[PDB]
């Protein structure tokens, strides 16, 4: 396989979410703000669902526009409607 | 000797978890490209946390803040509440920090 | 060395042809001994037991599932109190076999 | 000596922590030194094991204590059952951290085989099975429970329970092996192909390695198918459950408990035969077993099994394939290996030796051919006569003076085999058309000498033969 | 050279016929054994033998039930719109399940308060309908 | 065995 193209991950990692990562950056982003004790929990379960969303549509995108490797405008595309999508 | 910066360190778990939801092969190119996405996500997500505390009064972010984001992205409805969605995409040491339960003479934790 | 083998031999030969022998009465005695028995099937009071344990069997496993499943839950020491050991060692085992 | 001290360091153990005295943290650091010096050098009796486990889960002295208390466990004795116990339900109470509980389910899984008693380990499956919701004990979990299960505890929810776990998380090899041990355990529920074999449990050697290396030295002083189970066809259109398992009666055998000698001896006439016959060519215990049965649907799927192998991996009859070459001589071999026991030979043989022996050449498989044919059934000689040793003759009359000898070596093998068969008969057509066959027999070797002497020039080397066979 | 050949197979062939021999003879005479001990050893004892199993099998569910039910009373006692036990939440969910076989589920009520059904939940007793969260069925653990 | 022996001989 080219280094370029990567295969599907077979096993999915585990499940355990970066919890300092996600304070600090909330942390670096608004320092004025202060988190409650379990936010950075669903702002990961939100994360999860904005990445599921744009994962299913941009495979959906790659494989309508005569493609069987997901591309960087099938993407691109995916993105400018689902960004648009996931802020309200 | 390898040298990781800790924002690629935290976004390469859900480019993983991109890459497993994808299905299909994808081409390295797609990797920052997710990574932009998510940092912008991430910038709206703030801001639109900030404004909503903000309009709700108070200094500090609470989870009704979240669920009406979640209410507005049209994620989460008066049917299908937070806690199915909880039930439904995380593990069980989560749960048990989240939704309340009772167990052991009515004892509920959290207080709910 | 020959003459060892030809003894060697024959007594095997001989062993052999008795064991057929017994082995064959006895696996014919052991299924004209199920047959009937598997066969009888009296349909006085046989059919109408066989539901009711049935049913019975299966709201035993529900019971004892549901049981397990509610001590796991509740979070307890039941290796403190004997009364409670003694069902949490009963509740695994299984119904019918009694 | 010391044993005083640790008998005052387990009582301390008993009474609990300290508050202000933190040097007196430090003596039971000393404690603890000397715990680990005793159990290092001859190790830990079996009296002080319930009371340590229950101090470390218990959750008193902190992590930072708990964890090398585990470590230090070094069972030098059987360990007792109802420890095991109480450590389960101090585990299922919920007060430990996980560091803690990982590295119990690590011991565990390590001291396995140095419990004395495990049926009520095993009574306790369903608090292991309920673990597995866990994404850090999972692998470990996951091993446990590939040691502790068995028949009766694979049940359907529990599959469907492992079926959402593996479609949460994916291919784990933890889980994989779990799947295929319940398929194997349940195939009519579970269908499971794993590609390869590959470690799927992590081999990691445990933190008692040179414990374990101290407790051991203390106790010191395809052709052929596959093994496999019955089909799972066996009741399978069933209505209700039949009389006999109702009033719990024999039943059968299973047939992966049949590994020793005395297990044979103790089920010899109820056993379970395998889905595929041909697996029985390469197991000693089955082929002691089928030395006396006689029954006909298994000799004829052995028939069948057997001609339809030699039929299609011949070298020189209907295909011409000598890349099989070794393989089928192997494959002889096995064959006559298995037919010197039960003294007697397969009717697939005889066929295939009268279907192929006028195409054959006489120098393929010279000797496994010629060990073939001396495992013939007595017959009369006039009938077997133009089947077999009309080619026999032909092809002896125009070879070297080795085949020669071969043949004479075979024939006074089949003479011999055939007297031996004979000489128990009389103790049971009458003897005397017996009698005229091997007669005839003698006659026909006698006169291919008398021709083979005056064709290869009086050699002793087949004089030799002759008088071999002449002296039996 | 062939006399040596044949010498050192011969040898070979008794080794393995006395071993064979040996395995041989103490098959037959646990066969024998078996034989005998076979040798030396009608519905009304049937119809006794099904009576004894089902009074035992009544037996130990009244005696399990029984237990369960204490248990659940003196551990979950009743919580202070008024709000049923769980045990009456069970005890609906059994009948559910047992009667109508096709449809156990069950719509949630407000009686079910959310602390008792996440437990059960949870603790894999109850399972959520798969297309809407407000119907709740019964784990089949006898099938 | 005898016929092994017979055939390695005739090989040579």
């Amino acid at each position: 396989m080219a280094l370029s193209t990567i295969v599907s991950q077979r096993k999915q990692i585990k499940r355990k979410a970066p919890r300092g990562f996600l304070k600090r950056v909330f942390k670096r982003k608004k320092p004025q703000l202060r988190l409650e004790k379990s936010g950075d929990l669903l702002v990961h379960l939100n994360c999860l669902l904005f990445v599921h969303r744009l994962a299913e549509e941009s495979r959906t995108n790659a494989c309508a526009s005569k493609c069987r490797v997901i591309n960087k405008e099938h993407v691109l595309a995916a993105a400018k409607v689902i960004l648009k999508k996931s802020r309200g | 000797r390898p040298r990781q910066d800790p924002h690629k360190a935290g976004l390469s778990h859900y480019v993983k978890l991109f890459s497993f939801y994808a299905k299909m092969p994808m081409e390295r190119k797609a990797l920052e490209m997710v990574e932009k996405c998510l940092d912008k996500y991430f910038q709206h997500l703030c801001d639109d946390l900030e404004v909503f505390a903000a309009h709700a009064g108070r200094k500090t972010v609470k989870p009704e803040d979240l669920e009406l984001l979640m209410r507005r992205q049209g994620l989460v409805t008066d049917q299908v509440s937070l806690h199915v969605l909880v039930e439904r995409h995380l593990p069980l040491e989560y749960r048990q920090l989240l939704i309340p339960c009772a167990y052991s003479g009515n004892s509920v934790f959290p207080a709910q | 060395l020959e003459e060892k083998l030809l003894d060697i031999r024959k007594k095997r030969l001989q062993l052999k042809q008795a064991s057929e022998s017994k082995l064959l009465e006895i696996q014919t005695e052991k299924n004209k001994q199920k047959i009937d028995l598997d066969s009888m099937e009296n349909s006085e009071r046989i059919k109408i037991i066989r539901q009711n344990l049935q049913m019975e069997i299966k709201i035993t496993t529900v019971i004892q599932h549901v049981f397990q499943n509610l001590i796991l839950g509740s979070k307890v020491n039941w290796a403190e109190d004997p009364a409670l050991k003694e069902i949490v060692l009963q509740l695994e085992k299984n119904v019918d076999m009694m | 000596a010391e044993e005083d001290a640790l008998q005052m360091a387990v009582g301390y153990f008993e009474k609990g922590p300290i508050k202000a005295s933190q040097n007196k943290d430090k003596t039971l650091e000393k404690h603890l030194k000397t715990v680990e010096n005793v159990a290092w050098k001859n190790g830990l009796a079996s009296e002080e094991i319930d009371i340590l486990l229950n101090i470390a889960l218990s959750g008193k002295f902190g992590n930072a204590v708990n964890t090398r208390i585990l470590k230090c466990m070094i069972p030098a004795t059987v360990i007792s059952e109802d420890s095991v116990v109480k450590a389960v339900s101090w585990l299922c109470v919920g007060k430990c951290s996980g560091s803690t509980k990982v590295l119990f389910y690590r011991w565990l899984v390590a001291m396995f085989d140095f419990i004395d008693r495990k049926e009520q380990i095993n009574l306790l499956y369903g608090f292991f099975f309920a673990s597995l919701q866990d994404d850090a004990l999972c692998p470990y979990v996951c091993h446990l429970l590939y040691l502790l299960t068995k028949k009766e505890n694979v049940k359907p929810f529990r599959v469907r329970k492992l079926l959402d776990l593996q479609a949460k998380m994916g291919m784990q090899p933890h889980l994989q092996a779990l799947l295929s041990l319940y398929k194997f355990f349940a195939p009519a529920l579970i269908s499971v192909s794993l590609p390869v074999k590959k470690i799927y449990f992590k081999n990691s050697e445990n933190l008692w390695k040179t414990a374990l290396l101290a407790v051991k030295q203390r106790n010191r002083g395809s052709v052929i198918p596959v093994l496999n189970s019955s089909s799972y066809t066996k009741e399978c259109g069933k209505k209700e459950m039949s009389l006999s398992d109702c009033l719990n009666r024999s039943g059968s055998f299973p047939l992966e408990q049949l590994q020793s000698f005395p297990q044979l001896l103790q089920n010899i006439h109820c056993l379970e035969l395998p889905s595929q016959m041909g697996s029985v060519l390469n197991n000693s215990l089955l082929l002691h077993y089928i030395n006396c049965v006689r029954d006909e649907p298994v000799l004829l799927r052995f028939y069948y099994w057997l001609s339809q192998t030699l039929q299609e991996e011949c070298i020189w009859y209907k295909v011409n394939n000598y890349e099989h070459g070794k393989e089928f001589t192997n494959f002889l071999d096995t064959i006559i290996r298995a037919e010197c026991f039960l003294q007697e030979g397969f009717y697939s043989c005889e066929a295939f030796l009268y279907k192929s022996l006028p195409l054959w050449d006489g120098l393929c498989c010279r000797s496994q051919f010629l060990q073939l044919v001396s495992w013939i059934p007595f017959s009369s000689f006039s009938e077997v006569k133009p089947l077999l040793f009309d080619h026999l003759a032909q092809l002896f009359f125009t070879s070297t003076i080795y085949f020669k000898c071969s043949v004479l070596q075979s024939l006074k093998e089949l003479l011999q085999n055939w007297l031996l068969w004979l000489s128990m008969d009389i103790h049971m057509t009458t003897l005397g058309g017996s009698m005229n066959s091997v007669s005839k027999l003698i006659h026909y070797v006698g006169w291919l000498s008398t021709t083979a002497m005056r064709l290869e020039s009086n050699n002793t080397f087949l004089l030799h033969f002759i008088l071999d066979f002449y002296e039996k | 050279s062939t006399k040596e050949s044949k010498n050192e197979k011969l040898k070979e062939d008794l080794e393995r016929e006395q071993r064979w021999l040996d395995e041989q003879q103490q098959i037959m005479e646990s066969l024998n054994v078996l034989h005998s001990e076979l040798k030396n050893k009608s519905e009304s004892r049937i119809f006794n033998e099904l009576k004894t199993k089902m009074l035992n099998i009544k037996e130990y569910k009244e005696k399990l039930l029984s237990t369960l039910g204490e248990f659940l009373e003196d551990h979950f006692p009743l919580p202070d719109v008024n709000l049923i036990t769980l045990h009456e939440m069970l005890e609906i969910l059994i009948n559910r399940l047992f009667d109508v076989p096709h449809d156990p589920y069950v719509k949630i009520s407000d009686s079910f308060w959310p602390p008792y059904v996440e437990l059960l939940l949870r603790n894999g007793i109850a399972l959520r309908h798969p297309e809407d969260p407000t119907r709740i069925r019964l784990e089949a653990f006898h099938q | 065995g005898v016929l092994a022996h017979l055939e390695r001989l005739e090989t040579q």
